[PDB]
């Protein structure tokens, strides 16, 4: 049985304003086996209270989830995603690019 | 419109670290509305939309037994399948199951689906006739047979035309200023310079439900098929979905380029250029 | 409204 990588995306609900608290979010998605671990981080140190969406699958049969927490974006603080999965060698970080 | 209501559960086995997880998930087209999670500490079906809530403590009592049971089966499940694989018990397996039912904008059965993927692929599904199954294996081929000598397919039909459009319609209309949105994409273009003699430019679709939406780069009328970039759509995590489409442009001949956006939102289909 | 089902595999 055939393992698939997640794709990961690093994006904020609404669209990016310093000082106004918004969501960050870390979708991952189209991969098997279920096992998996994320983390979104803040200035490269683990967010704790971060929550997530229930497992579900697409037609294909791949998973995804969706990872979130409440933040206010700052121009100075840098935001990214940490997957890890067996299909990975090593753990997966994505910077948020407000851009992307 | 027309709308659907699917059940999706996947068991996976955690070999040496625990008993298997069980997860179901219920949605109303894009919309989640319950859980059932076997690590939880609740151990009951769980509301996970406004208009869900609504329902008595009988319907939360029943749909927890009716997920409590289907998740034990499921345990019972994986154990057959690696016998009938003759598979290593060192190994982590995945059995998952979707079904449910497609009604129209007048409330009517359009289509049933009852299927089972084990470790990520295809294993036997209901066909739409819904008398009938597709079994993609040997192992599959056991099950289909045991199924036909118990009359299976019946108690799915039966299900899938019954109670599965009677409570898609329930839902419909309980949540009815939620679900009979449909909220078009608000679009924009940005532009990113990558070098001297490039930039991206980058179409934007922000805050659309349901899901579905076609994005498409042009350069003047002419199809830019294999020189876009085009990511997943992702949910923004309010009940709406946001997608992006990029073209790496060389430098000065950003006015060629249009961008092509397409949601049933949209009572015509926008054209934006830079 | 889930199904009313133990099927086995």
């Amino acid at each position: 049985m055939i393992q698939r990588t997640p794709k990961i995306q690093v994006y904020s609900r609404h669209p990016a304003e310093n000082g106004k608290s918004n969501f960050l979010n870390c979708y991952v998605s189209g991969f098997h086996p279920s096992d998996i671990e994320v983390d979104l981080l803040k200035n490269g140190e683990r967010i704790e209270k971060v929550e997530h969406s229930d497992l579900s699958f697409s037609k294909d049969w791949s998973f995804y989830l969706l990872y979130y927490t409440e933040f206010t974006p700052t121009e100075k603080d840098e935001y990214a995603c940490r997957v890890n999965h067996v299909t990975l060698s090593q753990p997966k970080i994505v910077k948020w690019d407000r851009d992307m | 419109g027309s709308h659907s209501m699917r059940y999706f559960s996947t068991s996976v086995s955690r070999p040496g670290r625990g008993e298997p997880r069980f997860i179901a998930v219920g949605y109303v087209d894009d919309t989640q509305f319950v859980r059932f999670d076997s690590d939880a500490a609740s151990q009951r079906m769980e509301p996970r939309a406004p208009w869900i809530e609504q329902e008595g403590p009988e319907y939360w009592d029943e749909e927890t037994g009716k997920v409590k049971a289907h998740s034990q089966t499921d345990r019972e499940n994986l154990r057959i399948a690696l016998r009938y694989y003759n598979q290593s018990e060192a190994g982590s397996h995945t059995l998952q199951m979707m079904f449910g039912c497609d009604v129209g904008s007048d409330g009517r059965f359009l289509r049933g689906y009852h299927q089972y993927a084990y470790d990520g692929k295809d294993y036997i599904a209901l066909k739409e006739d819904l008398r009938s199954w597709t079994a993609a294996d040997m192992a599959a081929q056991i099950t289909k047979r045991k199924w036909e000598a118990a009359h299976v397919a019946e108690q799915q039909r039966a299900y899938l035309e019954g109670t599965c459009v009677d409570g898609l319609r329930r839902y419909l209309e309980n949540g009815k200023e939620t679900l009979q949105r449909t909220d078009p994409p608000k679009t924009h273009m940005t532009h990113h310079p990558i070098s001297d003699h490039e930039a991206t430019l980058r179409c934007w679709a922000l805050g659309f439900y349901p899901a579905e939406i076609t994005l498409t780069w042009q350069r003047d009328g002419e199809d830019q098929t294999q020189d876009t970039e085009l990511v997943e759509t992702r949910p923004a995590g309010d009940g709406t979905f946001q997608k992006w489409a990029a073209v790496v442009v060389p430098s000065g001949e950003e006015q060629r380029y249009t961008c092509h956006v397409q949601h049933e939102g949209l009572p015509k289909p926008l054209t934006l250029r830079w | 409204q889930f199904k009313d089902n133990v099927i086995l595999l």
